[PDB]
């Protein structure tokens, strides 16, 4: 998972809680 | 421990989870499967989600969000719960 680059929204959603 | 409302706990249960109290890390991870099982986000831009005419919806307040607007999340899940 590359929070610069999400493809999916499970990614997106651990991006989040960073 | 959060508690969350009403509704978020309705939310939360509706995922197979039981108790009235949870971790801040709990709510974000059973809020996110109920989405993610639910099919509620698009599929070509995967950080939008269509709240409308959904639980989530009633409880957020918004049609839709992108998850990429991180405040406005956290703003949302705190209304939520009790902190
Ligand atoms: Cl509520």
């Amino acid at each position: 998972c590359n929070c610069k680059a999400p493809e999916t929204f499970l990614c997106y959603w651990r991006c989040l809680q960073h | 421990l959060v508690r969350p409302k009403p509704l978020l706990l309705k939310l939360l249960k509706s995922v197979g989870a039981q108790k009235d109290t949870y971790t801040m890390k709990e709510v974000l991870f059973y809020l996110g499967q109920y989405i993610m099982t639910k099919r509620l986000y698009d599929e070509k831009q995967q950080h939008i989600v269509y709240c409308s005419n959904d639980l989530l919806g009633d409880l957020f307040g918004v049609p839709s969000f992108s998850v990429k607007e991180h405040r406005k999340i956290y703003t949302m899940i705190y209304r939520n719960l009790v902190v």
